[PDB]
């Protein structure tokens, strides 16, 4: 699935709360602060992912490639834009090192390609 | 960063980081000892002074 | 250029060098001579 | 020694080197007397030239 | 699940919703605004809404 | 490890794999349109929760006995629609019987916690 | 490359900790083996320690083959830099030297790198024993 | 408590490893190592102006949303603000750095490019050792160089020249947290099965690393650290001519 | 901060062989072909010619203050 985000009151930048509405039996975002309604989009108000699998590759900015700290390696080449170097890495995030991943972020300037193998 | 600490994407602290510790030398020691100690000192001069004017004479100020 | 077997003899005239501009107690006296140059004051104004 | 001017403004008077109190200095210091003296100058003095002073 | 401060001179552990208000961000879109730099953060929506649903 | 597993305490926590809340007022029509629906087929609401075949092997466990368990422990107010063993998916849907879905998440987090099931 | 298939009862990586550390223990115990079959009956430790007044057979081992792993709070040395045990290595290296297994003995001599692990496992025995000797000072007057 | 007490990875020519007190304060207290300095401290009102003259804008004025992309700016810990690229004027703090036109060699940088941030300390109480520059495969500290050092006390050649020159700058213990080393020019930087071949800094000699006592200890490499730490207590009980002038 | 007259272990006489090295190693020889030279052939007295160190000029460009 997917998560769901806040619906926004606008006029008054604020939170909406999903209160029901019995009389068509339908979901409606309204403030608490002042009287604004929107439709719920989807069914889904509040969704917890328990096994903790999110996507590290987002998760994993592109700025990385460039630190000299971190190894570089050949084996894989760039998907995108073909370029061999590649820098090979840890989640460096808790609760994932104990399965060590390794993700390549290609070196090459202005591609900004990241992947796991 | 309390939010990111939670996530743990960010990996916590350490109290025994020697890069998250600083070293005080006898600069900063002796400048904060003077600094409180001059606060004192200018308590007593004002205080000599206020009790000279309750007195309606003039402060003398050595 | 550089010798890889000079080497060890270049860095020790480097530390030669380092040490006989510097000293030992060379963080003393700059911590002292900075409070008692600007901190002091820096402190009463 | 230390001094300070003072500014004060009842009329304006203005009272320049005060002596506030006497401060203390570690050897061989920017202020200390054994600064810029060499072995020659310091062992005359009566002073070790190699000793390495700061306290 | 929700955030509280410990503060000088003060006896309480207040929230931080309440803490911006009395600075003057009485609005949630600019306290989120400020609480977040990347807005595109739900793990943040269920890690922070006790706090501003309490506050 | 049947004597380990009756001995070692098991929570939802550990259990669970994922869980959601859909606001599905129509019984017979649901946001998962799952096969259950049909199975079933009043709280306007329904809470969805997905286990994990590696715990409920390592376990051993029988849904049926964690339905009959949350079933014990939360009385008639709660009606739980199993999905049977038809894939790698399980599903439990929760639905109450007659304060709101406030209440339903403050009894989701204690069903989540200290069952014991 | 994620071929290993870990233990049940422990993760991933308290199974690849478990294997190097047998690795490394299989090593040394067979490094010192070597050594205490070839110490050339002729030694004046191999005749002391014999004799039992002195010193360990172990200790040959590391004053003779080699130091071997040294272990802090039961494991290896951790990355105290960040995800490194040291800048002079790259990031992310799980290597026996960079973790703290020494490569050399006593007579050839150590890098600076693997004599700040020893400076390590003696400054966690000194503090053992400062600490033992005065916990067991009180814990003795208390039975007194 | 066995933790503050206990020795920490972040020593690495700071402080020396193997001289400690003995009796019931272990590891609290410490003795200086040799290239191990401290930073005096320095106003950042110029760093803030050269930010200013250049492209770094204030938090206040920025529109909010767009402080998603870009990177943040610390001085001193306390935010100034962000800035979209922190590429190449990271490289222009380091060469002014290295010129100290107008940032000092003692005020540190530091680049979180894992989370974009980067902040600069001006202050003091960091603690600092002098490292080698290298950029290429090659070093920078050439023949000419030490030419003029081996012809000291003639031409004047000082060491802060050199640093001047900008083949050596001191190193604090974030920096050196964030940057890689390279343990030889000899041995590591030369070409060979290479390790990572992306060497920054360069260590002046391993031996540096020791302190006071261990300076005189001999063949370290060989003692055991109980040992070694047993000496460099007793160096201050090694009795001798304390002073030149003790008549 | 003088030169002790006689070896330690043998009791060779040393106190005028401390000026002459000086002056061997002023005359420039290497110094242990001028230690050689003098003829110290034992090395538990070659040690004393080689590495004693001379305080007594430090204590003499101290000025005399019991006169
Ligand atoms: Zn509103
Ligand atoms: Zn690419
Ligand atoms: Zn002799």
């Amino acid at each position: 699935p997917g998560f769901v985000g806040i619906r926004f009151c606008q006029e008054c930048n604020n939170m909406l709360y999903p209160k029901e509405d019995k009389e068509n039996r339908i979901l409606l975002y309204a403030c608490r602060n002042c009287d604004y309604q929107q439709e719920a989009d989807n069914s889904c108000i509040y969704v917890n992912k328990i096994t903790h699998e999110v996507d590290e590759l987002t998760q994993i900015i592109a700025d990385v490639s460039q630190d000299p700290t971190l190894p570089r390696t050949e084996d894989h080449p760039c998907q995108k834009c073909g370029h061999k170097e590649a820098v090979f890495f840890q989640s460096h995030s808790a609760r994932a090192e104990d399965a060590m991943r390794l993700y390549y972020v290609c070196t090459a300037p202005h591609c900004g390609h990241r992947w796991t193998e | 960063r309390l939010l990111l600490a939670a996530l743990g994407r960010r990996e916590l602290d350490d109290r025994d980081h020697y890069g998250n510790k600083r070293l005080d030398l006898a600069g900063p020691l002796l400048a904060f000892l003077f600094r409180g100690m001059f606060k004192n000192l200018l308590k007593e001069v004002r205080i000599y002074a206020q009790k000279f004017i309750d007195r309606g004479k003039d402060f003398n100020l050595e | 250029e550089i010798t890889p077997d000079l080497w060890q003899e270049a860095c020790w005239i480097v530390i030669s060098s380092y040490f006989d501009e510097k000293g030992l107690v060379r963080q003393q006296l700059d911590s002292f001579d900075e409070f008692i140059q600007m901190s002091v004051q820096r402190i009463v104004e | 020694p230390l001094y300070v001017d003072i500014t004060k403004t009842v009329l304006q008077t203005q009272h320049q080197k005060t002596f506030i109190g006497k401060i203390p200095i570690m050897l061989r210091s920017t202020y200390c007397l054994l600064n810029g003296l060499t072995d020659r100058d310091l062992c005359e003095l009566n002073e070790c030239p190699l000793d390495p002073g700061g306290y | 699940q929700r955030i509280v401060a410990t503060l000088p001179y003060i006896k309480q552990e207040v929230p931080i919703i309440i803490v911006f208000r009395a600075l003057g961000f009485v609005s949630d879109r600019d306290i989120l605004e400020h609480i977040i730099y990347d807005f595109e953060d739900p793990e943040m929506m269920e890690m922070v809404k006790p706090s501003l649903d309490e506050a | 490890k049947d004597i380990l597993c009756r001995l070692e305490h098991t929570t939802l926590r550990k259990v669970t794999a994922n869980t959601a809340i859909y606001y599905d007022p129509n019984p017979q029509s649901t946001v998962v349109a799952e096969d259950q629906e049909w199975v079933n087929v009043i709280s306007p609401w329904l809470l969805r929760v997905e286990l994990d075949r590696k715990h409920m092997t390592d376990r051993k466990l029988t849904m049926e006995q964690i339905a009959e368990k949350i079933n014990a422990g939360f009385g008639d107010d709660l009606n739980c629609i199993f999905n049977d063993d038809n894939a790698e998916k399980l599903v439990l849907r929760i639905r109450i019987m007659n304060d709101d879905d406030v209440f339903l998440r403050c009894i989701e987090s204690n069903m989540l916690t200290d069952m014991t099931l | 490359n994620n071929e290993l298939e870990p233990t049940p009862g422990n993760t991933l990586r308290q199974t690849f900790e478990n294997q190097v550390n047998r690795i490394l223990n299989d090593a040394r115990d067979k490094t010192g083996s070597s050594a205490q079959k070839s110490l050339s009956e002729y030694n004046n430790f191999k005749s002391m320690v014999v004799s039992g007044a002195k010193g360990s057979k172990i200790n040959i081992s590391q004053v003779i083959a080699v130091v071997g792993q040294q272990n802090v709070e039961g494991k290896r040395i951790p990355f105290g830099f960040k995800h490194r045990t040291l800048p002079h290595f790259i990031k992310d290296d799980y290597g026996p030297e960079s973790r703290g297994f020494v490569e050399n003995s006593y007579l050839a001599g150590l890098t600076p790198t693997e004599f700040f692990f020893h400076a390590m496992g003696g400054r966690e025995g000194l503090i053992d024993t400062a600490v033992k000797t005065a916990e067991t000072g009180y814990i003795q007057r208390r039975l007194i | 408590l066995a933790k503050p007490r206990q020795l920490h990875n972040t020593l690495w020519g700071m402080v020396c490893p193997a001289e400690t007190p003995e009796g019931h304060a272990v590891g609290l207290v410490k003795n200086l190592a040799l290239m191990a300095y401290i930073s005096v401290g320095s106003q950042p009102s110029p760093i803030l102006e050269f930010l200013e003259e250049w492209s770094m804008e204030n938090l206040e004025e920025i529109s909010p949303a767009a402080i998603a992309d870009a990177t943040k700016i610390f001085v001193n810990g306390c935010w100034v603000g962000i800035h979209k690229d922190p590429e190449q004027l990271m490289n222009t703090l380091r060469k002014l750095r290295r010129q100290m036109d107008i940032i000092v060699s003692e005020v540190s940088m530091i680049r979180d490019i894992r989370e974009r941030e980067i902040r600069i300390y001006t202050d003091a109480g960091r603690i600092c050792r002098p490292l080698l520059i290298v950029e290429k495969q090659k070093l920078l500290l050439k023949k000419r160089h030490i030419d003029q050092l081996k012809e000291r006390e003639y031409n004047n050649y000082s060491w802060q020249d050199l640093v001047a020159s900008g083949v050596v700058e001191y190193i604090d213990t974030l920096e050196e947290e964030t940057v890689m080393l390279a343990m030889t020019p000899d041995d590591l930087q030369e070409k060979e099965v290479a390790y990572c071949s992306t060497y920054t800094h360069c260590e002046i000699h391993p031996s540096m690393i020791l302190g006071v006592c261990a300076s005189i200890i001999p063949f370290p490499d060989h003692n055991q650290s109980p040992r070694n730490t047993y000496q460099s207590a007793m160096g201050k009980q090694a009795m001798g001519v304390y002073i030149t002038n003790f008549h | 901060m003088i030169i002790p007259v006689r070896c330690f272990t043998c009791g060779k006489i040393v106190g005028n062989k401390w000026e002459a090295y000086l002056g061997l190693l002023q005359a420039e020889y290497t110094e242990g072909d001028a230690l050689d030279a003098l003829g110290l052939k034992r090395y538990c007295c070659r040690r004393m010619l080689l590495a004693h160190v001379d305080l007594i000029e430090k204590l003499l460009n101290y000025a005399p203050l019991e006169k």
